[PDB]
């Protein structure tokens, strides 16, 4: 009596749950991008599927290429922990604004 | 697997950044497959509000990650005998999850663009939190049904002292 | 009256790390300045001299402030109060000049008083001990 | 230079102060206009019903 | 660089100035509904007084 309908309800549930999660990911990306690259907004965002064993070189080149889009006279190299204050950082600093999806 | 979203801030017109990141980068080395995400024109508010949002959306992502993982976990815990090819049973939309995400676009039907980001996030939060509560109710209910069935199995189990 | 403004003091070699911290936590929306202090100055809690620097931070909202000021405290930077206008700078400068001069006067006087009273006791203390 | 740019920022905030003051001025003017216009329409109605009252008389 | 620092400063000037723009614009839009609500209030009240006396 109940096997089918809850499996189908979970399918239906996951549809909207995942769609909303991607909505949220886009919102975070957008907000950080506006804050970094001041007004006006010029964010034609990129989706990357990294290929096998590509992360190191890929991030190296991308980080290097973004140094003349984002000023590199501050941050980047290192910083202490940031527990004091409103929030403590969840991510590294890159001259590109980046977020991730575990598809 | 793993995918990344990158800002690609145009560098004046779109092509100059987008194609430099896609075609020039992959021609230099095909270290990643690239596609266009086409961020929507959500109405930007005040700097103070957006700074607060910079933490709001961190917390929201940290929460909805757990929410979606809960959905997947309950899907598997209900369909254990047929959980194989997991994301195909779980698929949110499309023929496959990769196909959906590589063509993702902001959904105007669920949340239209004209509103403020605060409102859009609030409605998103309503959706996902109701989803969390309904999971905790219904999937727990199916687990309870499995518990009742397993208690019947225990009744059947053992010598006649239990039977 | 909508820009946030603070100033304070911080040690040498801490300045670039502090800038990196601030520009990483409030990226592209806060700014700071730094400049020397002539001669080393005494640290209040540790009790040793070390070189110092003045610094400024400028911020645009309270959401940013609740990062910036608490991060300064995490760096254990010291702010103290600051003036609102140049006339308030004159007010505070005269006030601190007068007050630090008074504190220096009474500090010299109190240390010389310790010397005086301690010698007064020492003049006979050994006889006090044996008695 | 940093000092010149930041002074230019103080100028920017004075510009913002001017903008908000302009907003408040607009609001006060518009509210006063609303008051007067409503009063005048009220006068029209008052006279109209005075006239109808006298006609019935 | 100082060039990038002053570009940052230009950016945050743009931010504060657009914030002032939005604040003034919303105050004016709310002044429109205040216009509307005051018109309704005063017309209604004076109308009622006149109606009662007549």
């Amino acid at each position: 009596k109940q096997f089918g309908p809850l499996v189908r309800w979970l399918k239906v549930n996951f549809s909207e749950a995942f769609i909303a999660w991607i909505h949220i990911k886009a919102l975070r990306v957008f907000v950080e991008s506006v804050l970094r690259y001041g007004l006006p907004v010029n964010f034609q965002a990129m989706l990357l599927q990294p290929n096998k064993k590509s992360v190191k070189k890929l991030r190296e080149v991308l980080h290097e290429l973004y140094k003349h889009l984002d000023s590199s006279a501050a941050a980047i190299i290192d910083a202490p922990m940031d527990i004091p204050g409103l929030n403590l950082s969840q991510q590294e600093y890159y001259p590109y604004v980046y977020y991730k999806i575990d598809c | 697997t793993e995918f990344w979203l990158i800002s690609a801030p145009g560098e004046k017109t779109c092509q100059q950044t987008w194609e430099k990141l896609h075609a020039a980068t992959t021609k230099n080395n095909n270290l990643a497959v690239s596609s266009k995400f086409n961020i929507p024109d959500l109405k930007v508010g005040t700097l103070d509000v957006l700074v607060g949002l910079s933490d709001e959306l961190a917390k929201l992502d940290a929460f909805v990650e757990g929410v979606v993982k809960k959905v997947a976990q309950y899907m598997a815990d209900v369909l254990e005998d047929s959980k194989d090819k997991v994301q195909e049973n779980l698929l949110a939309s499309g023929v496959d999850l990769v196909t959906y995400i590589t063509r993702f676009q902001w959904d105007m039907a669920k949340y239209p663009i004209k509103q403020s980001l605060k409102n859009i996030s609030e409605i998103i939060a309503k959706g996902v939190t109701q989803i969390d509560n309904d999971l905790k109710s219904r999937a727990s209910a199916y687990n309870n049904l499995k518990g009742n069935l397993q208690n019947l199995e225990r009744k059947n189990a053992g010598s006649l002292l239990t039977r | 009256l909508r820009l946030g403004f603070v100033a304070g003091v911080i040690n040498r070699e801490r300045i670039p790390t502090f800038e990196r911290m601030l520009w990483r936590v409030c990226r592209g929306n806060v700014f700071l300045r730094q400049a020397e202090i002539e001669n080393p100055l005494e640290d209040p809690v540790t009790g040793d001299y070390v070189h110092k620097s003045v610094f400024i931070i400028f911020f645009q909202g309270d959401q940013l402030k609740n990062r910036v000021k608490k991060i300064c405290e995490g760096f254990r930077a010291s702010l103290y109060p600051c003036p609102e206008t140049p006339q308030e700078r004159k007010e505070m400068a005269s006030g601190v000049n007068t007050r630090i001069d008074d504190l220096q006067m009474v500090l010299n006087q109190t240390e010389d008083h310790r010397q005086r009273v301690l010698q007064a006791a020492a003049k006979n203390i050994r006889v006090w001990f044996i008695k | 230079s940093q000092s010149q740019g930041i002074q230019q920022l103080l100028q920017a905030e004075k510009r913002a102060a001017e903008k908000v003051a302009d907003a408040r001025k607009r609001k006060a003017r518009r509210l006063k206009q609303a008051k007067e216009e409503a009063q005048m329409e009220v006068e029209q109605y008052r006279r109209e019903r005075e006239q109808e009252f006298q006609s019935k008389q | 660089s100082d060039a990038d620092v002053q570009k940052q400063i230009k950016h945050m000037m743009a931010f504060i100035e657009q914030e002032a723009n939005e604040k003034a614009e919303e105050i004016d839009a709310k002044a429109e509904e205040e216009f509307n609500i005051e018109k309704g209030r005063l017309v209604q009240t004076q109308r009622l007084k006149i109606m009662e006396y007549y």
